């Protein structure tokens, strides 16, 4: 199925990085994530 | 004892070395721009840092 998962920035567990400027969206070994403000 | 073990350590074991697997400004890595080495590191998953 399809489900939504929360996540939080941690040092070795969840590293949130900005969008890839070379490939365009994300690099290898990475997964897109959203954020609200 | 002082003379036996006042031995400096130099880089060994290739890129598998964990002592400098994490970058820092004290030491500098370098290659030649636009070569095969650049493609290798760019196309590697763990070698992104």
């Amino acid at each position: 199925d399809h489900l939504s998962i929360v996540t939080l920035e941690e040092a070795p567990f969840v590293i949130v990085e900005s969008v890839d400027p070379l490939s365009g969206t994300c690099m290898r070994n990475t997964v897109p994530c959203q954020k609200r403000i | 004892a002082f003379l036996v073990l006042d031995r400096p350590e130099e880089r060994i074991t290739g890129i598998n070395d964990p002592r400098l697997r994490n970058p820092s400004d004290k030491f500098i890595y370098a290659t030649v721009k636009q070569s095969s080495v650049d493609i290798y590191f760019r196309r590697q998953v763990e070698l992104s840092t």
